[PDB]
């Protein structure tokens, strides 16, 4: 349907990161991610976390 | 078992179904975090024709880290070690989880069709691909000849 999760591949993904804008992971993988929790696509912090009312 | 494991078996699976253009890769034997890929040399470049083979190893905490990709044939390239390690932003500083291994091949080729001399990995081929472009077009020929094919 739509893309998955660019981290594990499994999933849909379901929120958007801060502020760079990206929608590219799962909520579980978005804990995963080292701290400093960097974007996947651009690496650049993220700050604040909006879950998508998707998949 | 572990993230990194259900990533690359995940990730075989995409390059199962949708394999990269002009590259291929899978595990050497039964182990899942030592790869093997091949590039078919590109052709925007003097690579045309040769087969080249590349050595891939995961980390243990691959998603999150970049892999380890070497050379198994030999190649005349600025930045391509004679161990056949590679210069490569993308798999030492640029990289990210994002990043897979399909994207990793597709960006080697780029490498070969169009080579970083600003930042060599070998010194003298650099200075040639920028001082004699014909020289090491023809080099590049010469080596894709005895090595690759
Ligand atoms: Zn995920
Ligand atoms: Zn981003």
């Amino acid at each position: 349907l739509k893309s998955a999760c660019v981290v594990c591949l499994s999933s849909f993904k379901s929120c958007v990161f801060l502020e760079c804008g990206h929608v590219c992971s799962c909520t579980e993988c978005y804990r995963a991610l080292p701290e400093p929790k960097k974007c996947p696509i651009c690496r650049q912090a993220i700050t604040r976390v909006i879950p998508l009312y998707n998949s | 078992g572990s993230m990194a494991l259900k990533r690359i078996h995940k990730e075989l699976n995409d390059l199962a179904r949708d394999p990269p253009a002009q590259c291929s890769a899978g595990p050497v034997g039964d182990d899942m975090f030592h790869w093997q890929a091949t590039i078919m040399g590109p052709n925007d470049s003097p690579y045309q024709g040769g087969v080249f083979f590349l050595t891939i190893h995961f980390p243990t905490d691959y998603p999150f880290k970049p892999p380890k990709v070497a050379f198994t044939t030999r190649i005349y390239h600025p930045n391509i070690n004679s161990n056949g390690s590679i210069c490569l932003d993308i798999l030492r500083s640029q990289w990210s989880p994002a990043l897979t291994i399909s994207k990793v091949l597709l960006s080697i080729c780029s490498l070969l069709c169009d080579p970083n001399p600003d930042d060599p990995l070998v010194p003298e081929i650099a200075r040639i691909y920028k001082t004699d472009r014909e020289k090491y077009n023809r080099i590049a020929r010469e080596w894709t000849q005895k090595y690759a094919m």
